[PDB]
DNA sequence: ATTAGGTGTACTTATCTACACTTT
DNA sequence: AAAAGTGTAGATAAGTACACCTAAT
């Protein structure tokens, strides 16, 4: 639902989907995408983090992105 | 020479074993090998499985136990004929493709009810109606079930749940209790209910390769494979030790290890949903002595997009029988003994698997802890019991509590283990 | 030319790539974006990065990503 | 009432104007609405233009001068009916789209030659075969038909692939081609113009890009085209920044097409960061060139479903060269409409206007100015035999162009430094 | 009580503005 | 004589981690 054209805070808020989608705590999620749970909020919240912090996350949850 | 592949009622493709070359080849239709997924991840969709990956993929299909002896005698033919087996059980069999010979079907469908009276006669004599450890052993059936009358499915129909008898004493209270345990942990796992016949009791366990179809005759399949058949490993090495537990063997591990367990969350849809799933299969299996988890007792739900974990199934507490031998069927940091395992083992185990040890801890703890709250949840979801079931429950309830509280000791000293 | 799933080289090479299809040198491409040519040098290499560094360049450029949909096991299972 | 919208040979939409309440309404296909784009971003696909975007779109294909006059002429309408003009032109606008009435066609289609001797004629007596006092363009000009070696004009679905421009006023042809040539010897983006000559008298040939002529058979094939003011959904009276005059009362009104407008552009096109160099260059390419005609109906984009992008430059002139008319940039930089006026401040505050870096702007001036010396020489050679009044035309010409360049490359490492 | 959240030092690291250089 | 890609260096300043600190329902 929603769909998107992606962006930084809809990622992070898709991060979020499919991590409570997977029915995951952030403490769990972090540890496994190997971050801190503060830096998996920071990413959900769509908050500025290193471009490899979100391919930790994404290759992690088996999300894949794409040009369109 | 060519049996064609049916998911359902459609058919999704062709499998051809040639009898001189004594080789398989699996070749799919062109609809499918752009939409949809390989039987395995080890017979790809252009055709490219191996004949030795087929046949081992196949192979992983039948029954291990008299079951096979049983099958072959009835149709007669050899141990080394696959082929002939496979197109006998392929209407059903584990997953949603069903192995159908080229134009041949009953179908017609219908049904046939089960009455009480020769299922009691069918429990007392296993002559009548066809010494070192352990694997099984254990008897059982699988069944149509629409809550009321149990029947046998025909043609495109299929049993939808496996009913499980206890010759060994309370084997179905122990899987019940255990299965109800992780279940009630919010654990994923396959519903079971406990089913009686006569004085005897049974273990009803809820398919979820399958899924009944309520208002008219129709029974829809959903794939599955094991973690063999993923692998691509043959059905030897569903124990890590694919030979046996001699010590001249002791040291030859070719079979499913938790390391290779858990390779596989890559290939899953969430790698990351996996391997807690994973790890929380490993530590529940630790918490309720359960040394036979192997191979076939954890599968994937086959898709197009990935495999997913499918809900555990098959939990059993070995520990609660002594007259058989207990030990690890996939290591611990190269410790296979369930009593040996301390916190060194479990932290260079996590480091093996290349995660926290911080997680370990986490998932251990929460689950060791909401046991003892949770265990007498599930005794309270036990049917009547006799005097001797009680005090099978009561032991059971004692070791378990001490496996939990025999972890919980030492679980804070993983985190400062130096390997 | 081809890149079915990107990671962050490919991203990298992605951006690199538009931005010569343009025929855009490094040093405008870096202003209009609102970002120094080096770090634009960092992003075509895909050397790690700010995400709003990636995106500054990403909206400016006017390329657009976007996920895989399914609705997952397209709506199906049984 | 109802006039069909045909892209090429097919058929994308209707154009509808109910008479009595003087209103225009566009509304598309079902095939094209999904899978298409509209006339221009004003005009969307689900039907919901507003009427009076598209009266302003239908408005700004039409001409401005006696043309115009001539054509209601021939029709004998009124100035105030649109639906009229269009339908007489409508096989044949700017862009692909033509508008035709339904279930009428000519075609039929074939092609009618032309002789150098009727377009004399048509040249050297302008009142009998078609005071200003002080102005700003424009040109007479005809479309025609080009297949390399005669001209003819196309009818029906055939079309012009060329516009041929003639000189009323001193040198005009030349002035062009040098500065059409220039920027395309510099690289930049810019449509292709040939010379071309009837009798004593020389022509502009200049290449459609928005029309392309297939070889071997009779077809053209064309792509669509919006202007600035069509993009922004302006009037065509707004086509200059000021949209009344140079008026001292008029003198604030600034309603029009501006730069920090035309910019505002670049995130409707494909490639913003792409579309914002080719704006960026052409500002500076008409400063250093001195054409301070620019404005909205001279800048365009094509039209595709993926989104807009900026075309290839055309009518590039220098009017400094022309100093019987008063000279005001169409387009201000930092409220400053003065080609003689424009500093390192104007600059600065303009490149901050846009909210763009100075470094930026400072580059490609730099780059330009220095490449231009050398450029001009390349596009001299280009030129057929001169007489002498125009080799002194361009000789004038050369000179001015490099103090033009001179002038600004003098201030332009102060635009950094100054704070506005 | 378990979850989403916030810390707080301290580790490691990018963006900025130039000048300088390795390549046509 | 460029002219694009590619550097470096100091002041800025931002995200990440870590054991664990702590409110938020």
């Amino acid at each position: 639902i929603m769909a998107s054209p992606l962006n930084q805070q809809s990622l992070g808020l898709l991060i979020k989907e499919r991590r409570k989608s997977a029915a995951l705590t952030q403490d769990v999620a972090a540890m496994l995408c190997g971050v801190t749970k503060k830096t998996l909020i920071r990413v959900e919240k769509g908050e500025d983090v290193y471009i490899s912090t979100v391919f930790k996350i994404l290759d992690g949850l088996g999300i894949d992105i794409v040009s369109a | 020479l060519t049996l064609e592949m049916h998911l359902g009622d459609l058919m999704i493709g062709e499998l051809s074993f040639d009898a001189t070359a004594d080789t398989f080849a699996v070749h799919y239709t062109k609809d499918w090998q752009q939409s949809g997924f390989p039987l395995s991840p080890t017979i790809p969709l252009d055709g490219t499985g191996t004949s030795n990956q087929i046949s081992m993929f196949l192979v992983n299909l039948l029954p291990e136990n008299k079951g096979l002896d049983y099958l072959i005698e009835s149709l007669g033919v050899s141990k080394g004929n696959t082929f002939a087996l496979i197109r006998a059980i392929g209407l059903d069999t584990a997953g949603a493709i069903a192995f159908v010979p080229k134009g041949a079907l009953l179908p017609e469908t219908q049904l046939r009810p089960i009455k009480a009276e020769e299922v009691i006669q069918r429990i007392e004599d296993p002559t009548m109606w066809p010494r070192l450890s352990v694997a099984g052993v254990q008897p059982k059936l699988n069944l149509f079930y629409n809550g009321k009358e149990f029947a046998f499915a025909e043609g495109t129909l299929s049993s939808t749940h496996i009913v499980k008898f206890e010759k060994y004493h309370h084997l179905v209270i122990n899987e019940f209790i255990t299965m109800r345990l992780a279940k009630v942990l919010g654990m994923n796992v396959a519903n079971v209910d406990i089913v009686h016949f006569g004085r005897y009791k049974a273990l009803c366990v809820e398919r979820f390769d399958r899924r009944n179809i309520p208002g008219e005759q129709r029974v829809l399949r959903r794939h599955i494979v094991d973690s063999c058949q993923a692998l691509g490993f043959s059905v030897s090495k569903k124990y890590e030790r694919n030979f046996g537990t001699g010590r001249d063997v002791k040291d030859i591990r070719e079979g499913v290890s938790f390391n290779r367990l858990f390779s596989l969350a890559a290939k899953c849809r969430n790698p990351v949903a996996a391997k807690q799933d994973m790890l929380q299969w490993a530590l529940f299996n630790l918490l309720t002595g359960n040394a036979d988890a192997h191979g076939k007792n954890y599968s994937f739900f086959m898709t197009p997009s990935g495999m997913e974990p499918t809900p555990w199934y098959d939990l059993v507490s070995v520990d609660m029988y002594e007259d058989f031998e207990q030990q690890l069927a996939m290591a611990i940091d190269d410790e296979f003994d369930p009593n040996s395992i301390y916190a060194y083992q479990l932290a260079a185990f996590m480091d093996g698997l290349g995660l926290p040890r911080n997680l370990l801890i986490s998932n251990l703890t929460r689950i060791a802890r909401r046991i003892p709250q949770a265990i007498a949840e599930v005794i309270l979801m036990l049917p009547p019991l006799d005097e001797d079931e009680a005090s099978f429950v009561a032991h059971y309830k004692t070791q378990l509590l001490a496996r939990c509280e025999r972890y919980l000791g030492f679980v804070d000293e993983v985190r400062d283990v130096e390997v």
